[PDB]
């Protein structure tokens, strides 16, 4: 019964099996950037959220 | 008796009621603008037209009137991490200096002269991601004219500012409810479980 | 010196080897800068990277080949590829009589 | 809603889009004194960059 080519995100059905976003961590600063379409928006850990 | 009731429906006012994915509008062969209903607002991207080969001046003369007056505290983020604080009275100047421009092909604001300096605003606008920079912008005075692409004089560039205006779905309905030859389209359900819906341009 | 510009740079350095500000970097022809140095060249509110190898103009706009170093500036300024340029500020002016081919 | 055929003069509505104003660069003064009809108006650069 598992859809091979159709998956679900945390909200709805999507054709993407893995988001796989890439995060870059600053060296001189503890903050971690985003190596994706966000492209520099600082990443944060939410309330009981992954990131 | 055989009564054939018609069902002509699915106009703009009802499709936008069920909408979370992206939206788009487009007129004839002109430029196409896309939208996305997020948190009650549409993230409209004001993408300046491209329509250019080697005549780069068209984009500069289209974006200049958006800020076509003497102002200050401009933000010039060219190259990769420029982040200048520049004044402009028709000439690009940084606080207390002249702020020339050089390094053709790389096009950085060369406030130190390098024998090929120009130091003027229109050259900056042609320079900042409009010809030979990528993912750069001009900020200050509450905007960010980002450059989606660069003009190799064969591949065409465009300056873009995501104004986030036009956000209210009420205004979106009204504008898409009456245009010229603008045949819009909306994808308004799950990416697995959706299709596209156009409309008559004029209503 | 032959290719060892570092000797000249490190001879210039002790003459101003302290964290100061309002330095005047006049490279090329009409730089006329008002910058700060705390072990790294920067102007008020910016970073002031170095650009244009062979031309060596100090500019906050990155060109993917930027270093933004006081030692790099001193090696560059009139000491590697500039002529008749000077490092002003702090009541001195290290004018460059000759460049290093 | 603009018109290219009919323009407006600084104080009036003239079809002639171009005026060909005559300014003289005051030597030793570096001031573009007017020459056409104002005859020494001491032209300054406006807020939009025009004379």
């Amino acid at each position: 019964g598992e859809l091979t080519d159709i998956q679900t995100f945390d909200t709805s059905y999507k054709i993407n099996a893995d988001t796989g976003e890439v995060t870059v961590v600053g060296d001189n600063s503890a903050t971690a950037g985003q190596y994706a379409s966000a492209d520099g928006a600082k990443v944060l850990v939410g309330s009981d959220g992954k990131l | 008796y055989k009564a054939t009731t018609t069902f002509n429906a699915a106009s703009a006012e009802t499709v936008l009621s069920k909408l979370e994915d992206g939206n788009t509008v487009a007129v004839g062969g002109g430029a196409t603008y896309t939208y996305d209903a997020a948190k009650g607002n549409f993230t409209y991207t004001k993408t300046v037209d491209t329509t250019v080969g080697a005549d780069v001046t068209a984009l500069a003369n289209k974006i200049k009137p958006s800020s076509g007056t003497i102002s200050g505290s401009y933000e010039i983020s060219t190259g990769k991490s420029a982040s200048f604080d520049v004044d402009a009275a028709g000439k690009i100047t940084i606080g207390g200096n002249a702020a020339f421009l050089n390094a053709d092909g790389e096009l950085t604001t060369n406030d130190a002269s390098g024998a090929l300096t120009q130091a003027t605003l229109d050259d900056v606008l042609t320079s900042v991601g409009t010809e030979a920079n990528s993912s750069v912008t001009i900020g200050g005075t509450k905007y960010s004219h980002s450059a989606a692409d660069e003009l190799s004089y064969t591949a065409v560039a465009t300056t873009a500012d995501v104004l986030s205006a036009m956000g209210s779905s009420t205004a979106v309905s009204t504008v898409t409810l009456g245009s010229g030859i603008t045949s819009a389209a909306v994808t308004f359900a799950i990416a697995t479980t959706d299709s596209n819906n156009t409309w008559v341009d004029n209503k």
